[PDB]
């Protein structure tokens, strides 16, 4: 079993900023890839970008490529989200969908339980 | 004769285009298949016996008959004509199988663009499981079913051995290495259009490369930590690996790959624009160099392999035990992945080896298109269009085989069985027609009046009873021990040697074909028709 | 940024019936054999789980239910032994190169 913790609820603020932790715990941490999808309440979902832990690469999708970026930290075993221009439509949840081992290439069930920002 | 300073100037004016894939990429993965050290004394010995007397012999009949790899035998054995179509088909059969090196080393030299290293980059890049990228920056002890980043790379993107499970089922084609050997066929195709090069400019310009790019090679497996396990491993005499193992066919196979007797090259290379120049000496010097820089090319591989396998903590002699070619691209991998300017010295190896094989493998066709040329001068020696062209896209028809997804399941049986025998029982058919049929006293005058200087007494008995009882003694011990091929976690089944021993026949039944051809011809007894076809017919 | 929007909007709940959802990937082909899609399950008020990944293999801890085929451009699921705690939204996922996008999405509701 692999642990996967969040953060709790916080508050949107016009023009700040605000930083999600998510530390995993019981499996190799820097050795697959972090996700952080987007979940719009009732709407469908979307992507942001994601991360490997070591600064190995980088990626995002088009639309965050700048308002959102992604930082690891190899010690403490935890990855970081720091957002930036919050804005009236972004009030949603994001998670910590964690990647395959490789060649499979999915989630394997360890999703957050989501920090929700209003 | 020791530091008089004319022999080092000899050297260093051969040693800049003196290397080939025979002493780079073939001796390396030879020695390291049956274990470093115990295979340094039998091909050391088997080549002072048996590869310098047969390359100086073929030398001395190229410059003196003055006639290509098969019209010579028309003044040799009008009988052992056959020689000449089995020497075709084991180049044929070479260029079918040894271009896939070069279009998995372009593939390399093409992905090696990026700025970030896909060696270094197993974190599902693109896909890529049970990898462990940090040797030593992790501080975790290796784990059981562990391989390397770079050789996951190999074993998924340049040959996708996932796809086919195993040599009886074979995937379909690679787009991305089909178009690799279409252009590298491209490449060779406008480099043939004429066909002379004896004071080229191009060689120069290839030759300057390797000079410098193996000695930092060497030099950076020098300066890197654990090398010392690997040097120690390279020489070990290893007597009990000696007695009864059956090894020199290997170190046969490796020398006359490296040297060039065996696949008709020296007779075309020895045939035009030299007569009495230096004889006796240049083929000598040439074998010197190249054993050197074979030996640099060992020594460059086991100086990394120690390193690769001190970051283990496991024998030097069981990283790569399963591997078959996978040896050279993995180990280069490895050690030019721990460099400042990485990326550059990558490509630069890379180019350099795509043009050494490139400027090796002209040689390969070099004793193919003029073997026509002096067999058939009324019909392809007009048109010098339509057969280059023929023979290209022959070989790309043969050579798709080895592009499948099962590449390494193809070209592993083509590397002992297209080679070994066949190779090796044309060499000694050819050695002792030379003996017996022609006459050694006849060729010794032959050499003494075209040289001015008749060869030493060693050289004598030689050709007479030490290189063909020695193949005889190879092949006896080769077909009384069929080999045993093993991939990664995969064992070939019992149809395999049947097909590489029928691999190995057809390349060589040619010649009793033609044998039995030619007794058909003649009229009269049988004692009359060999004694009007052995001796050879006016000039 | 490769797109993949699915062809249904929305289905009905019945006890053993066969229902598919596709994937258009039109602007998308294998890349090494292994069809790089997955499946996902979200239940309201639930983070969504792994339901089948390659489109072949079945999920971690997920019942035999679900199974899904297919190779290359278009993609099924076979869901006929569904009831009524499978009320949830399916998604549609590709990792072809670096364009993880998910798609629109289905619900099912009598
Ligand atoms: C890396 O790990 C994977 C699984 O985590 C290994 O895959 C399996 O290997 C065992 C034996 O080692 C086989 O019995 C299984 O059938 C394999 N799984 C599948 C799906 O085929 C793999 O061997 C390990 N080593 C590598 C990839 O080099
Ligand atoms: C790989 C090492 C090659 C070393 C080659 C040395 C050749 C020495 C030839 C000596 C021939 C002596 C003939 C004496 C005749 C009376
Ligand atoms: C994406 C650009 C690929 C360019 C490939 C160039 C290959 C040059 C080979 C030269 C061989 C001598
Ligand atoms: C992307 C992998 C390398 C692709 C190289 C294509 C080269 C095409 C050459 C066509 C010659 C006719
Ligand atoms: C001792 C093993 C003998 C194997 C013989 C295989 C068949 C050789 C002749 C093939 C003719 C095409
Ligand atoms: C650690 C021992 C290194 C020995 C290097 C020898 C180089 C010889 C070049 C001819
Ligand atoms: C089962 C197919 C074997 C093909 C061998 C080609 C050399
Ligand atoms: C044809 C020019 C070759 C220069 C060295 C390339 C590695
Ligand atoms: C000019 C086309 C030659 C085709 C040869 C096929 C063997
Ligand atoms: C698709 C055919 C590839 C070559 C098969 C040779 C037996
Ligand atoms: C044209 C070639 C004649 C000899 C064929 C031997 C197989
Ligand atoms: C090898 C030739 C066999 C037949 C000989 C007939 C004289
Ligand atoms: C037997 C081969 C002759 C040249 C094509």
């Amino acid at each position: 079993q692999v642990q996967l913790q969040q953060s709790g609820p916080e508050l949107v603020k016009l023009g700040a900023s605000v930083r999600i932790s998510c530390k995993a715990s019981g499996y190799r941490f820097s050795y697959s890839w972090m996700n952080w999808v987007k979940q719009r309440p009732g709407k469908g979902l979307e992507w942001i970008g994601r991360i490997y832990p070591g600064d190995g690469d980088t990626k995002y999708s088009g639309k965050f490529k700048g308002k959102a970026t992604l930082t690891a930290d190899k010690s403490s075993s935890t990855v970081y989200m720091q957002l930036s221009s919050l804005t009236s439509e972004d009030s949603a949840v994001y998670f910590c969908a964690r990647s395959a081992y490789g060649s499979e290439g999915f989630a394997m069930d360890y999703w957050g339980q989501g920090t929700s920002v209003t | 004769r020791e530091t008089w300073g004319k022999k080092v100037d000899f050297l260093l004016s051969v040693i800049g285009y003196a290397v080939d894939l025979g002493n780079v990429w073939r001796f390396p993965y030879i020695c390291y298949q049956n274990g470093g050290g115990a295979f340094l004394l039998p091909y050391t010995i088997m080549a002072i016996f048996g590869g310098i007397p047969l390359f100086y012999m073929e030398l001395a009949l190229g410059q003196y008959h003055r006639n290509g790899c098969i019209s010579i035998w028309r003044k040799i054995c009008p009988i052992f004509k056959g020689i000449g179509y089995a020497i075709c088909i084991i180049a044929f059969y070479i260029a079918s199988y040894y271009n896939t090196i070069m279009a998995w080393a372009l593939y390399y030299l093409i992905s090696s663009f990026t700025d970030q290293l896909p060696w270094t980059s197993c974190k599902n890049s693109w896909n890529t499981g049970n990898c462990t990228n940090y040797f030593s920056e992790d501080n975790i002890t290796w784990t059981l079913h562990s391989t390397s980043p770079a050789e996951e790379f190999y074993t998924r993107h340049v040959l996708q051995i996932h796809r086919s499970k195993g040599l009886q089922d074979l995937g379909g084609i690679s787009w991305q290495l089909a178009l690799c050997i279409m252009l590298i066929f491209t490449v060779i195709y406008f480099s043939i259009w004429k066909g002379v090069k004896t004071s080229g400019k191009v060689v120069w310009v290839t030759a300057t490369f390797p000079y410098i790019i193996l000695s930092v090679l060497l030099v950076r497996g020098a300066t890197l930590p654990g090398a010392w396990r690997g040097v120690l491993f390279y020489l070990k005499p290893n007597w009990q690996k000696l007695l009864e193992t059956g090894v020199w066919i290997d170190a046969a196979a490796q020398i006359f790959f490296s040297l060039g007797p065996g696949f008709g090259v020296l007779l075309a290379f020895a045939s035009y624009n030299k007569f009495n120049n230096n004889c006796y000496q240049d083929a000598l010097v040439t074998s010197v160099v190249n054993c050197m820089t074979s030996f640099v090319s060992g020594f460059v591989i086991f100086t990394v392999l120690g390193y690769m396998a001190e970051m283990r903590n496991e024998d030097v002699s069981e990283v790569a035990k399963d591997a078959g070619p996978s040896l050279l691209f993995i180990t280069y991998a490895e050690a030019i992945a721990n460099m400042p300017a990485s990326t550059f010295f990558a490509i630069i190896f890379f180019l350099m080896l795509i043009t050494l094989g490139l400027d090796s493998t002209f040689a390969g066709l070099e004793g193919v298109i003029t073997a026509v040329l002096d067999e058939f001068p009324h019909v392809w020696a007009k048109r010098r269009e339509r057969f280059v062209l023929a023979v290209v896209i022959t070989c790309f028809f043969g050579s798709l085989v080895t592009l499948t997804f099962g590449g390494a399941y193809v070209v592993k049986l083509l590397e002992e069985y297209a080679t070994g025998p066949a190779v090796l029982t044309v060499a000694l058919i050819e050695a002792v027609a030379v003996s017996w049929f022609y006459g050694i006293t006849q060729f010794c005058r032959d050499v003494k009046e075209m040289l001015g200087f008749s060869p030493g007494w060693f050289w004598r008995i030689c050709w007479v009873a030490i290189s063909p009882l020695f193949l005889l003694f190879i092949i006896c011990s080769f077909l009384m021990s069929p080999p045993q091929l093993r991939l990664f976690q995969y064992n070939y089944p019992y149809w395999s040697i049947i097909l590489g021993y029928c691999i190995g026949t057809s390349s060589f039944i040619c010649i009793p074909t033609y044998i039995a051809y030619r007794l058909i011809i003649t009229p009269g007894t049988f004692k009359e028709r060999i004694i009007k076809s052995i001796t050879p017919e006016t000039p | 940024d490769i797109v993949l929007t699915q062809s249904p909007a929305s289905l009905a709940v019945s006890l053993g019936q066969r229902a598919t959802i596709s994937c258009r990937a039109s602007e998308s082909v294998d890349n090494y054999g292994i069809s790089f899609l997955n499946w996902f399950q979200q239940k309201p008020g639930q983070p969504p789980k792994l339901l089948i990944y390659a489109a072949s293999n079945q999920g971690s801890g997920v019942p035999a239910r679900f199974s899904g085929s297919g190779s290359g451009t278009y993609f099924s699921l076979n869901i006929h032994p569904m009831e009524e705690d499978d009320t949830a939204v399916y998604f549609c996922q590709q990792t072809k190169g670096v364009s993880w996008t998910f798609g629109g999405g289905t619900k099912v509701e009598i």
